């Protein structure tokens, strides 16, 4: 999201501007952002649990 | 702010295209010498006071013969710049309207002080080599001393009389020979005088013009040497270095001292 | 083009303006929090007036101060907004020149050199020592400067157009410890102005009040006894202050550093101390020549009891002038743009080329 050229060095060309800027865009702290991977970091992290409960039984047949 | 620039356009020696190529060929002339250096340590070796004696007062005959053939070609390229800003400007080499002698007698002047400038230049140079490789040799004996690649810098015997136990050398031959070092380092440094003195810059500074004489500033004003005894810091640092000398001739005095256990059944025995 | 890290007040102007185009405070703000709250971080930079703007979401500091630039990264930024948004330009046409402090370490010196050349597009460019080039704006070739608020209080012995290396000494005081005994004083009278907004209230009260007594025993006696010299001023809030003693107390500091507690000699008698590690002849040029400069000179009062104090230490041979730019605050920006206009000093430069094999051990000569 950040990698926009910002609008003003390509929009106006009849003089020098520099040190153009991106746009701006939505970070990666933003907080609805934040709490979004923290969840998925929940879902993915349990999830891997289960998979320890499976191969828990198998570890007797091992 | 005009009027001084054009005060500032009539003094600028360092942007007028004549003193500027001489003030370069000076100033690249201090460079080599401020990075030419000066004293010489064996990393890897352990100097009796006779071998640093005789290696260092060695190391002051090379560098006072470089210093030698740098100033005297240094003198001769600024007589010989000198002559060119008198041709160039109208005025003939004093060795070859009266209002326009009194001009050639004020650019004598202003090249007397761009002379000088020179003078102060390299004589800082001087002295930043002198304090700077002092504190080089204060490095090495700390770095080594730390120990009491790392071999230590100096060597001692230790002599066992029937009477009594001493060091060769002593704190007093290691303390009083590289004082005398030291004082070699320090008088060789201010050996070689400012350039100021010399037969050329008397004769052009001092120019016989319209066959009248003209006079000049002189050498008693630029002293390095008075700064050279201004500097607090290198004397510390040479008393620092002497304190490391203290310390380690302190360390052999404890030596020496489990030694005089030994002496004891050595004075029995001989007087057994 | 011409840049000053002017550590009171930093400045930039090209090349033989009349002024500096732009003038701008010591500062770079990065952002306080450590995400972007919102927007408006579209940068982590905020280049002067942005922090003295902004101060609350940014993070505050004077990024130089004394001898040295201390935080590459930031004066960095810093000089990069200077030439961007300041001189609003790409700045590689036209030749650039900058401003050090005195005795600046050679290793700074060098490290500033190769950080101006390879970050930005220039031609051929040059950092000056900020006393040499004050003293241009003298006109003397020869002469000793002083400096006080825009940087650390310097005495520095010039001549012919170069210092004596060997006289090179500070006062370790700036503007802030003017502004710190002022506040001392106010508390004590009972003002205790000292709040970030106090604090430039009396930054501001400093800078257009201070006067330096003649002779301060008799003037602070006099005022003390006559409060007819105290004087009034208005604050933002609609009270009246009235100042007196403080304002040639706060001055004094520089002649009693005793009275900012400071374990030093004056400003005079260390000035004093300069002259006489120089040479006698030159001793006597900077008696006819001194130059004092820096916001802290730009008081009414300061270059008399300068010039009374030097005369009171200077032997009866002397003649005694301080010389007191009505600019004084600008001495090096001064002197630097006139001499950077010359077309001549365009040789002086050092430029890409030579700047490969040359650059590194030439500009560190032609430094000096």
């Amino acid at each position: 999201t950040h990698a926009v050229p910002q609008l003003e060095k390509l929009v106006m060309e009849d003089i020098f501007i520099s040190g153009d800027p991106l746009l701006e865009s939505v970070g990666l702290h933003e907080p609805l952002v934040e709490e979004l991977r923290a969840n998925i970091t929940n879902a993915m992290h349990k999830a891997m649990m289960p998979l320890q409960a499976y191969a828990k039984e198998y570890r007797k047949y091992l | 702010i005009t009027g001084c620039r054009k005060a500032l356009r009539k003094n600028l020696f360092i942007v007028n295209p004549y003193l500027r190529p001489a003030l370069l060929k000076i100033n690249e002339m201090c460079y080599l010498l401020s990075f030419m250096g000066l004293c010489y340590i064996e990393k890897f070796h352990t100097y009796t006071l006779q071998e640093f004696k005789a290696a260092q007062i060695v190391r002051l005959q090379e560098v006072t013969e470089r210093l030698e053939v740098f100033r005297c070609a240094a003198k001769d390229v600024v007589r010989k710049s000198c002559r060119f800003a008198l041709r160039a400007a109208g005025f003939i080499p004093d060795d070859c309207t009266y209002t326009e002698q009194a001009s050639k007698r004020h650019h004598c002047m202003r090249l007397t002080c761009f002379i000088r400038l020179n003078d102060y230049l390299i004589q800082n140079t001087l002295h930043v080599l002198t304090v700077n490789t002092a504190s080089s040799l204060l490095n090495f004996f700390s770095d080594k001393l730390k120990r009491t690649s790392l071999v230590p810098m100096f060597l001692t015997e230790l002599i066992l009389t029937v009477q009594s136990l001493l060091f060769e050398p002593s704190l007093e031959d290691f303390l009083d020979g590289i004082s005398g070092a030291i004082n070699h380092f320090e008088n060789t440094v201010l050996s070689v005088p400012n350039l100021v003195p010399d037969s050329y810059f008397d004769a052009f500074t001092s120019p016989f013009i319209n066959k009248k004489v003209e006079e000049k500033t002189c050498g008693p004003g630029p002293n390095l040497s008075a700064v050279f005894e201004d500097d607090r810091n290198f004397l510390t640092i040479i008393m620092q270095i002497k304190e490391t000398i203290h310390a380690a001739f302190d360390s052999a005095r404890l030596y020496a001292a489990t030694f005089e256990k030994f002496q004891l059944f050595f004075k029995e025995n001989e007087s057994l | 083009l011409v840049c000053d890290n002017g550590s009171g007040l930093c400045k930039a102007g090209f090349a033989g303006d009349d002024a500096p185009r732009a003038v701008f405070p010591s500062i770079v703000g990065r952002p306080r929090h450590q995400g972007v709250m919102v927007g408006m971080g579209q940068k982590d930079s905020y280049v002067g007036d942005e922090a003295q703007s902004k101060r609350g979401i940014l993070t505050l500091k004077y990024p130089i101060e004394h001898g040295i630039i201390t935080n590459w990264d930031d004066m960095e930024k810093i000089w990069h907004h200077s030439f961007y948004n300041e001189l609003r330009v790409a700045p590689e046409e036209h030749p650039t020149l900058l401003t050090e402090a005195p005795l600046n370490p050679k290793a700074n010196r060098e490290k500033m050199t190769q950080i101006m050349f390879e970050t930005f597009n220039v031609p051929a460019m040059y950092v000056a020592i900020q006393a040499v080039l004050s003293l241009y704006a003298s006109g003397r070739t020869t002469g000793i400067v002083l400096d006080s608020g825009d940087g650390v209080t310097h005495n520095v012995p010039i001549y012919e157009g170069y210092a004596l290396p060997h006289a090179i000494m500070r006062l370790d005081l700036a503007g802030r410890d003017l502004t710190d005994y002022l506040m001392k004083i106010l508390t004590e009278r009972g003002y205790s102005f000292v709040t970030t907004a106090e604090r430039e209230i009396v930054r501001d009260i400093k800078e257009k009040l201070c006067y330096v007594a003649l002779d301060f025993e008799n003037e602070m006696a006099t005022a003390a006894s006559s409060s007819s010299l105290e004087k009034s001023y208005e604050l933002p809030d609609g009270q009246v202050i009235t100042i007196g003693n403080e304002r040639f107390r706060c001055p004094e500091t520089l002649f009693q550093p005793s009275f900012i507690g400071m374990e030093s000699a004056g400003i005079h008698e260390t000035t004093y101390n300069s002259i006489m590690k120089c040479d006698i002849d030159i001793r006597k040029d900077l008696y006819a020549n001194n130059v004092l400069s820096g916001g802290t000179t730009m008081y009414p009062g300061i270059a008399d009891r300068m010039q009374k104090e030097i005369t009171a230490l200077a032997p009866s041979t002397m003649k005694i002038k301080i010389i007191a730019p009505p600019e004084r605050k600008y001495s090096v920006w001064i002197g630097g743009s006139i001499l950077a206009s010359l077309s001549t000093f365009q040789q002086m430069w050092i430029s890409k080329q030579e700047y490969d094999e040359a650059g590194p051990s030439i500009v560190h000569r032609k430094c000096f």
